[PDB]
């Protein structure tokens, strides 16, 4: 009994190994029940010679048996290829392998890309000392699978923790002022990462038309700021949450791709961001650079929540339910006030996905050097906390509240927002019509959801049905 | 490979002067470059990581990007770094090397094994990695580049494997100028063919600018 | 050894309660009604709910969903008896009546990744995406044969041994008579019956992302074996069990599982509707008493989450009816299908308009600018590389066949792409070759398209040509050209936003109790029934908070529904009246005189412009379910183009 670490590299597809068979003869036709079979890959091999004997009646046949395969107890099956976990490689030198076996409960438990602990049985294969070059002696090594721990549920004292959590009168101050605490200054900028954290109500009307209840959020800013590290903080405060960049990752792409492949004809689906953080949010990180296909592809995630691939074999329609918080510089790298809106190329549809635009700026104050001040505390006190939340209870208390509370509006809070709403579209009109220029930032009827997404997530930290006038 | 007398190692501490020893000790088969060698040094040792919380990650290591133009010695540079650095390992933005920058998934060709090639980067997790002609990259070595060096971390999503894996690595490339030579009227960012994500992940950005000086060459010349 | 049961308990009593269960006739007889069904129009499957079985004999239930072979064959005796009952010769003529099982299973509800061993001979349910079919072959089931030496005529049977073991004796095909004479099959007398291998994949969309896919092996017998093609989402019900492998000597404990299916079904949303004699009746109602104006309450009812847009509602209820296939007698060839372009400004519920329509069309597909390329959108030419033979793959528009593609994003398409839909979007038809094979497959489809103008803002400023960035080629094959444009008109926005607002705060009765989110995870789809192929409809939506109160009802998307299937079968026959007026219509539309000053032209006006002013009628006409293409047909359509066709250039 061995026990080894590794990362899964290929897991096959589940079948049936028999471990118990009933073979039957031929010619008596007399059966053979429940032999038992050995378990691991080791084979059987059938009796030479009917049981059966009637000295008056003539022999049965020298091989007369053959599987009956209704009458066999069958159990599934997984063969699984481990490979030397990439930190335990020696420098210069290439990584092990280890194929594994599992069985009836241990299939499925892991997917390729996991690190596991293994323990089980070091074996050989015994499918009947044949198959014979150079090696002699050598037979093929596997672990037969005994127990997989996978390297890495609201109990009822975690769900009374987020119900006070939720009633305590300072629970949107507390949430946002712990989302990114080591992060000076940005303070609106903290409350929106919040709300987008929580995320709106998606609704699905009577007439089947869905409306998202995820937050876009984008922040144009100066490179010096700490908006990169807001999207890291984020992506590791969110339940379902990936990191990316406007092209996608090393070996992962920013959104789905289909293929077919050859040999079988299955439709290989490979996940890109955007479908993998279903039900979370993706950080998409220099959001400025982006190939055109993939732009055009988040124009309708973004929105839609939804990728529609359409090959030659099938057409899909891929899940995105997804948050999307962007980060980006300006044109010009710094932000050139002078320029109005000219130091910033994205197309009015993209900005239009938006719910909230941040433009962060690199004040060069000089009282702002307490900032300064702040990062050398930050690395000295960093080794060895307030009154917040910590990031673990932070993603449960999210995921609870996202999985249990979906606000509405209530009557007098959607009046507010609709006369709010028509003072800011004719403001944004007239803006337009005295400058001579037409607006790069647009306020649509999608902003207006986007005021009502960020009220619902107000009234979801508090676990309320309803969204008053106060988060409005 | 372990020390065993860490008794002489302390004595050369309290030397008062080890540290200019240090700095005169690298690349000793490279004439002059003093600042790189300070760099290089300094990043040979590295920093401090810190982790406030769980939330806030800063990395120790100390990046290093020599732009200098053509003959400086900076693969020269590369090579001392290979050889001194435990857990080092060497990559070119051409073709030309044994490891890419990029992870990727296939069957080892001497090996017929389906494994799991994880880059450059993340073979240099606790060590460098060694990028050479740094500007002549892909658009997915620059993708992986810009992941490892910002996240630290590579994140694959190719056969049926999603997985991140951990690139703490110190990259240290070498770059040429645009043009074949670098120009001192423009900033450092127009000079080098590189985006500014790309570069500000750098703590030391050492411009090898070459000057034709009568000492220095016959310097150069008679080493 | 051969022997026979001459007497099985288990039997007897399966094959009693099953029998039972099918009589029906005291209890309103469905199945009674079913099956003499069957008889009627000469088929030899019966599909059973399983839930109906459920209620009547809950004991059968459970027992057939978990020893399915001995249970169907039961139920499958049951069934050849009730047919000779009630008909003796049909029973006769048919050797098997198979029965296929439909309705709710429980946990033997799976996908191609759920499916383990834990289901093996039992009844499931498994939902997938068909990766491959083979070819249609005959298996003998009974062969004949004759000896030209004695005049004798043989017979031998072969029993379907595909999930039971096989003795080399039941494999052997007849060559020799007993004295060593020839024998000769006859093939006319000779029974085959036909046999196809298919294999369903894990649905890309319920798939974990990320992972490969899984897939099952399905044998589809005679009457189930062309239902499916690659690439269509079925339900396949049948039985999991382990093959045979062949007689060896060492086995290594593997066995190949297959599913045998016993029923086939498509995506019910394509199928044909069910008609009760009353849900007849209310559309004949309908139709009869509100003539005039049933065409707007029908359009105004479209989409109602979105406000506005009358217009655009009223071309999209034409394309849902489409006008009606011109066939002359000489092959020569008159589309009836309508083609719509929205273009308009960002968020002005374009895609939603699309989306809308595709999830109340029938047969629509979608796809966005660059989701499908070329190949991808019309058919695609293979290899099969297996037996190197040129395979023909069906992309979007054909799969579209009598349907809608619903492409959004239109304008960031490759201009390749709108190249390749030109002569489908004219002609319904994909021409496609390689050199080892050629076809023109059918696309008789109408494409509702979405694009955004140059500088993705309409300016309106500038001239429609200016600002949409298509040639007069690809416009003049768009019989409806939308602008869709956001004006920031106060009391417009009171409008809007009041109905926005107002949908945003609606919960849907009962299931939402106040505080509720939709999502399940996973499991949750495989827990209940899938509203896909699942199997007292009202006419008017009754009033509720999408609308606050008014002398004007809404219809039932519902109702809707078959309403519009219903009126889609006729084929209006356009009057002398309605024609003079069409003629008279059109010659005044080309002469730009009648027309303005400062008021530019969004599309051009060609003869496809008449033939659209033809089919906006006769999909009017449709809507009333005239037969007949009025002078009021004609008036809809030739205002609906004149609303179309131009736009007021401002200064
Ligand atoms: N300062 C120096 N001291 C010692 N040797 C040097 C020095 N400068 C250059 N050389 C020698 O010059 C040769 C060219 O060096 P190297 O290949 O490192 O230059 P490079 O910067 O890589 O050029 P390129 O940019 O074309 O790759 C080397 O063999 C190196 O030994
Ligand atoms: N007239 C309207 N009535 C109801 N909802 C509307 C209306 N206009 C916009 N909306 C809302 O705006 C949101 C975005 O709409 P949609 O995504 O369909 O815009 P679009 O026109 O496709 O934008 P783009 O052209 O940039 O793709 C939708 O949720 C929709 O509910
Ligand atoms: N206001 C701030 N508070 C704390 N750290 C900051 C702040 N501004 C910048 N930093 C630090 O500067 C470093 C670089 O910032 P980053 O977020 O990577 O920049 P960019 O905005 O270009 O992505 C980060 O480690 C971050 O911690
Ligand atoms: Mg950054
Ligand atoms: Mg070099
Ligand atoms: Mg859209
Ligand atoms: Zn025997």
């Amino acid at each position: 009994l061995v026990k080894i670490p590794g990362i899964i590299i290929a897991a096959s597809a589940v079948r049936a190994k028999a471990t118990r068979i009933s073979i039957q003869c031929r010619s008596c036709r007399n059966t053979l029940t429940n032999i038992a079979m050995r378990p691991g890959l080791e084979g059987y091999a059938l009796p030479r010679k009917c049981n059966t004997d009637q000295a008056g009646r003539p022999k049965c046949p020298l091989d007369p048996y053959f599987i009956m395969p209704d009458k066999c107890k069958c159990v599934d099956f997984q063969t699984l290829k481990l490979q030397e976990l990439p930190d335990a490689v020696p420098h210069g030198e290439m990584p092990r392998h280890m194929q594994l076996y599992c069985d009836r409960y241990l299939c499925d438990k892991v997917v390729p890309g996991n690190r596991v602990t293994i323990m089980g049985i070091y074996s050989i294969k015994k499918f009947g000392l044949t198959t014979s070059r150079v090696g002699v002696g050598i037979r093929s090594s596997y672990i037969r699978v005994l127990g997989i721990q996978v390297d890495t549920a609201v109990s009822p004292q975690e769900e009374e923790e987020f119900r006070r959590l939720a009633a305590l009168p300072n629970v949107y101050e507390v949430i946002s002022k712990s989302i990114a605490p080591s992060i000076f200054g940005g303070t609106d900028m903290k409350k929106a990462i919040a709300c987008l954290l929580f995320g709106g109500s998606r609704k699905r009307l009577p007439d089947g038309l869905t409306r998202r209840g995820d937050i876009n959020l984008l922040m144009l800013g100066d490179p010096g700021t700490a908006k990169s590290q807001l999207l890291k903080f984020v992506e590791k405060c969110s339940p379902i949450g990936v990191y990316t960049s406007g092209k996608g990752s090393s070996a992962a792409g920013l959104t789905a791709s289909v293929m077919r492949d050859p040999s079988s004809r299955n439709f290989i689906m490979e996940g890109g961001a955007m479908v993998l953080a279903d039900g979370g949010v993706v950080c998409i990180d220099e959001f400025d650079k982006m190939r055109e296909d993939d732009r055009v592809a988040i124009h309708e995630a973004m929105e839609q929540q939804t990728i529609s691939i359409a090959k030659a074999g099938i057409t899909t329609t891929l899940n995105s339910r997804c948050s999307v918080l962007a980060a980006a510089n300006s044109v010009f790298g710094r932000w050139d006030e002078t320029k109005g809106e000219d130091n910033i190329d994205f197309m009015p549809t993209i900005l239009s996905r938006f719910d909230m635009i941040f433009i962060v700026k690199d004040e060069h104050n000089e009282e702002r050097d307490v900032m300064l001040a702040k990062h050398v505390i930050t690395l000295h006190v960093s080794a060895l906390v307030e009154g917040e939340i910590d990031l673990a209870k932070l993603k449960k208390f999210i995921a609870y509240c996202r999985v249990k509370c979906g606000p509405r509006l209530s009557a007098e809070a959607a009046e507010k927002l609709k006369n709010r709403y028509i003072i800011m579209r004719s403001g944004a009109r007239q803006h337009e019509r005295d400058s001579d220029r037409r607006s790069s930032i647009p306020i649509t009827v999608r902003q207006l959801e986007a005021i009502v997404r960020i009220a619902e997530a107000l009234s979801k930290m508090k676990l309320q049905p309803f969204a008053t006038e106060a988060d409005v | 490979l372990t020390d065993e007398d860490v008794k002489m190692i302390t004595s050369l501490s309290k030397d008062q002067q080890i540290g200019e020893k240090i700095f005169a000790s690298i690349a000793p088969s490279i004439y002059g470059h003093e600042d790189i060698k300070r760099g290089l040094a300094l990043a040979l040792f590295g920093g401090e990581p810190k982790n406030p919380g769980g939330k806030h990650k800063v990395r120790g290591d100390i990046n290093v990007l020599l732009c200098g133009d053509p003959g400086t010695a900076k693969s020269q540079f590369l090579k001392y770094i290979e050889k001194v650095s435990s857990r080092a390992i060497f990559t070119t933005g051409q073709g030309a090397s044994a490891v890419g920058l990029t992870a990727y998934v296939q069957r080892h060709p001497v090996s017929r094994e389906w494994t799991l090639e994880a880059g450059a980067l993340v073979l240099a997790d606790r060590g460098v990695c060694l990028i050479d002609e740094f500007d002549k990259m892909n658009d997915q070595d620059r993708t992986s580049i810009h992941e490892a060096m910002e996240q630290q971390s590579i994140s694959i999503s190719k056969a049926g494997i999603v997985t991140s894996l951990q690139a703490r690595c110190t990259v240290i490339a070498a770059a040429n100028p645009i043009g074949g030579r670098y120009d001192p009227s423009l900033t450092f960012s127009e000079n080098v063919d590189l985006t500014e994500p790309i570069i500000s992940r750098f703590d030391i950005l050492c411009v090898v600018r070459d000057t034709v000086d009568p000492v220095q060459d016959e310097m150069l010349a008679r080493f | 050894a051969g022997t026979v049961v001459l007497d099985d308990v288990e039997l007897r009593e399966a094959q009693r309660d099953y029998l039972d269960f099918l009589d029906d006739e005291e209890d309103q007889g469905i199945y009674q009604s079913k099956v003499r069904e069957l008889i009627s129009d000469n088929q030899y499957r019966l599909i059973v709910n399983v839930n109906d079985l459920r209620r009547k004999n809950e004991k059968r239930a459970n027992r057939l969903l978990n020893n399915a072979f001995e249970e169907l064959v039961a139920f499958q005796r049951a069934l050849k008896d009730f047919v000779a009952s009630i008909d003796a010769t049909y029973a006769k003529q048919y050797e098997e009546f198979y029965v296929g099982l439909e309705g709710s299973f429980g946990s033997k509800h799976v996908s191609p990744r759920t499916l383990t061993s834990c289901f093996l001979s039992c009844v499931v349910c498994v939902e997938g995406i068909v990766t491959k079919c083979s070819l249609v072959r005959p298996k003998v089931v009974r062969s004949v044969h004759y000896c030209p030496a004695t005049k004798k005529t043989i017979e031998r049977r072969y029993s379907d041994l595909t999930t039971l073991v096989a003795f080399p004796s039941s494999s052997v095909y007849p060559t020799k008579d007993e004295e060593n004479n020839p024998l000769e099959t006859e093939y006319g007398l000779s029974v085959y019956k036909d046999h196809q291998t298919i294999t369903i994949q894990e649905m890309p969309e319920k798939a974990p992302a990320g992972q490969l896919p899984r897939s099952v092996d399905v044998i589809l017998d005679d009457d189930l074996v062309d239902k499916a093609k690659p690439g269509d989402r079925v339900q396949v019900v049948g039985t999991y069990r382990c093959l045979p492998g062949k007689k060896g000597g060492y086995t290594s404990g593997t066995f190949r599982t297959v599913l045998i299916a016993c029923n086939v079904k498509q995506m019910s949303k394509d199928a044909q509707p069910s008609f009760s004699a009353e849900d007849i009746a209310k559309i004949k109602k309908f139709s009869k008493t509100r003539s005039k104006d049933i065409f707007d309450q029908l359009a105004k009812s479209l989409a109602p989450s979105i406000h506005g847009h009358d217009y655009v509602k009223k071309a999209i209820l034409c394309l849902l009816l489409g006008g009606v296939e011109r066939d002359l007698e000489n092959g020569s060839h008159i589309r009836g299908d309508i083609n719509i372009l929205l273009i308009g400004d960002p968020s002005v519920a374009k895609s939603q308009l699309l989306r809308y329509v595709l999830c109340t069309a029938p047969r629509a597909i979608p796809t966005t600018g660059r989701g499908s390329s070329g190949v991808g959108l019309t058919a695609a030419v293979t290899t099969d590389q297996e037996t190197g033979e040129r395979r023909l793959e069906a992309g979007a528009m054909v799969l579209a066949d009598r349907g809608v593609v619903c492409i959004d994003e239109f304008d960031k398409m490759s201009d390749m792409d709108r190249t390749a839909i030109h002569e489908v979007m004219e002609q319904g038809r994909v021409t496609i070759a390689k050199a080892g094979i050629h076809a023109r497959l059918n696309a008789r489809c109408s494409v509702l398209a979405a694009a955004n103008p140059v500088y993705g803002r309409y300016d309106q400023y500038k001239t429609p040509m200016e600002n949409i960035g298509l040639q007069d080629s690809l416009l003049s094959r768009f019989d409806l050209l939308f602008i869709m444009l956001d004006q920031m008109d106060p009391e417009q926005d009171r409008e809007i936003s009041d109905h926005v607002l107002r949908m945003h705060r609606y919960r849907a009765p009962g299931e939402q109790d106040g505080d509720a989110m939709p999502l399940g995870s996973a499991v949750d789809i495989l827990a209940t029934d899938d509203p896909n192929f699942s199997q007292i409809y009202e006419k008017h939506d009754n009033l509720l908070h999408g609308t606050k109160k008014k002398k004007e009802k809404m219809v039932s998307a519902a109702f809707m529904k078959k309403y519009i299937h219903v009126a889609k079968i006729i084929k209006p026959v356009l009057t002398q009246e309605s024609a003079t007026y069409i003629a008279e219509e059109y010659s005044r539309l080309r002469s730009q005189d009648s027309m303005s000053s400062d008021t530019a032209r969004t599309s051009p006006v060609t003869a496809r412009t008449l033939e659209t002013l033809i089919r906006l009628a006769t999909a009017h006409a449709k809507a009333r379910m005239s037969k007949t293409v009025d002078l009021q047909d004609a008036e809809e359509a030739v205002e609906l183009v004149q609303y179309a066709y131009f736009k007021k250039v401002l200064e």
